[PDB]
Order: C-alpha cells, then sequence, then structure tokens
C-alpha cells in the first residue's frame, strides 16, 4: 500500500528512504514496537543519531525536532512518526 | 534549529 503523508517537514530523498525503509519493516515485524525499531536503527545507522519512531493505530504526540527531520505518515490503518533530534 | 508539532492518528 502506498503511503498516505499528512504532515513533514523533510526532503525527498530523506523521505523516500524512510517509507521504503518502513515498507519493508512492515513484512519482517508483526509487533508496533519492532517495527518502529528496526525503522529507528537503521535510520541511526545511515543519517545519524538521533531518531524516534512511534508505529500505532491510536495516540496523539507532541514533539521536538530538527529542521528537516519530520515525517508523519500512513501505510494502511498504521500511523508512522518518524523524526531526528540533536 | 528545531520545530514543534503535534500529531492526532485518526483512528
Amino acid at each position: 500500500s502506498t503511503p498516505i503523508v499528512k504532515a513533514s517537514d523533510i526532503t525527498d530523498k530523506l523521505k523516500e528512504d524512510i517509507l521504503t525503509i518502513s515498507k519493508d519493516a512492515l513484512d519482517k515485524y508483526q509487533l508496533e514496537r519492532d517495527i518502529a525499531g528496526t525503522v529507528k536503527k537503521q535510520l541511526d545507522v545511515k543519517y545519524g543519531n538521533t531518531w524516534h519512531v512511534i508505529v500505532g493505530k491510536n495516540f496523539g504526540s507532541y514533539v521536538t525536532h530538527e529542521k528537516g527531520h519530520f515525517v508523519y505518515f500512513y501505510i494502511g490503518p498504521l500511523a508512522f512518526l518518524v523524526f531526528k533530534t540533536a | 534549529i528545531t520545530y514543534d508539532k503535534g500529531i492526532q492518528t485518526d483512528q
């Protein structure tokens, strides 16, 4: 399923990478925690520390992120909040 | 440089 981007402060290349890593994450893992974990760890390695990932069907959030490192999107019913801090 | 952001799932 093509991701539905709801909010973002991000460049195109970084966005496509996050979405790709997140789709692959869903095929690998069943638990939301593990899905978030593999996204977070891969981004830390590829783009530097420090990433944080929330994956879920019901949550509200308020966070602070580095400029150009924020995306919030759905893949099917599952929402992904992905962002980087210093 | 940072920004703050709030989000809310639809379900």
